[PDB]
């Protein structure tokens, strides 16, 4: 149903919480009794509506087909070239990703997209990262690989990779320190 | 001077003295014994005896008139006939 200001401002009019009630409930019963085409359509006058972008596969000079993605984690940023065929070489920055990535953690999170697609050892990937620190670019690096590896996994594959959360753009991003405390929410020492 | 056990004499029905017990404590109470029995424990004097009993009937005849008028105007909780007016 549309929110109670949605339909104070269709009516022009200024409602009550209880005017609201009385009219979601007449809507609600006049649903329940076999509204038809004629009444479903005045209804829905009334209802409110509530998938990851697959990009085109490019090809280079040599004809092999690629997808290009990007994706920005923190201060990090990372875009990424995933080969349609390829043997599970991963070269960030041009270095290969356990020489530059010197952390198990971030190299699980650099396969932890290809493991959940089942597809290891079958993309060839470049992943050009830039600021943040290490773990920001382990999660930039991570989001465009996903992205990229969209275009080449199925529909229902992508489905499945935003579910479990390698297709969403992190919103979690440091918080500003305030002024007159410490920190985001650390309140300096209580004096007495 | 009476017969024994002809008085406040309940028989166990298949040794369920709890129950017999329970039914006998049922009797007393309804026939107001146990009102006579711990009122008569200690003297209440006539004014406040008086002064209880006029209580006692106005707040009978109140709970009385309270659970009639309860019981009439009940039917009208009915779902509302009329909703969206």
């Amino acid at each position: 149903w549309l929110i109670k200001e949605e339909l104070e401002e269709m009516l022009v009019e200024k409602l009550s919480d209880l005017d609201y009630m009385q009219f979601i409930r007449l809507l609600e019963k006049l649903l329940t009794s076999q509204c038809g085409a004629a009444e479903e359509e005045f209804v829905q006058r009334f209802r409110r509506s509530v998938k990851q972008l697959i990009e085109p596969v490019q090809y280079d000079e040599q004809g092999m087909a690629f997808s290009k993605s990007e994706g920005k984690r923190k201060t990090a940023k990372a875009e990424a070239i995933v080969y349609k065929h390829g043997s599970g070489r991963i070269k960030v920055n041009g270095i290969d990703y356990q020489l530059y990535f010197p952390i198990t953690q971030d190299r699980e999170q650099l396969m932890f997209p290809f493991h959940f697609v089942d597809r290891l050892g079958k993309h060839d990937v470049t992943c050009t990262v830039s600021g943040g620190g290490r773990s920001a670019q382990a999660g930039a690096i991570r989001l465009a690989m996903a992205k990229a590896l969209c275009s080449f996994v199925t529909e229902d594959e992508v489905e499945w990779m935003r579910q479990a959360g390698l297709l969403t753009t992190d919103p979690r991003v440091r918080e500003r320190k305030k002024p007159g405390q410490e920190g985001a929410r650390r309140k300096f020492t209580w004096k007495k | 001077k009476h017969l024994k056990f002809i008085a406040r004499t309940v028989m166990v029905q298949e040794g369920n003295v709890e129950s017999a017990y329970r039914t006998l404590n049922r009797i007393l109470t309804m026939d107001g014994l146990i009102e006579d029995i711990k009122h008569r424990r200690y003297y209440e004097k006539p004014c406040r005896r008086r002064q209880r009993e006029s209580y006692e009937r106005c707040r009978r005849i109140y709970n009385m008139e309270m659970a009639r008028k309860i019981n009439f105007l009940m039917r009208k909780n009915r779902a509302d006939p009329w909703q969206g007016c």
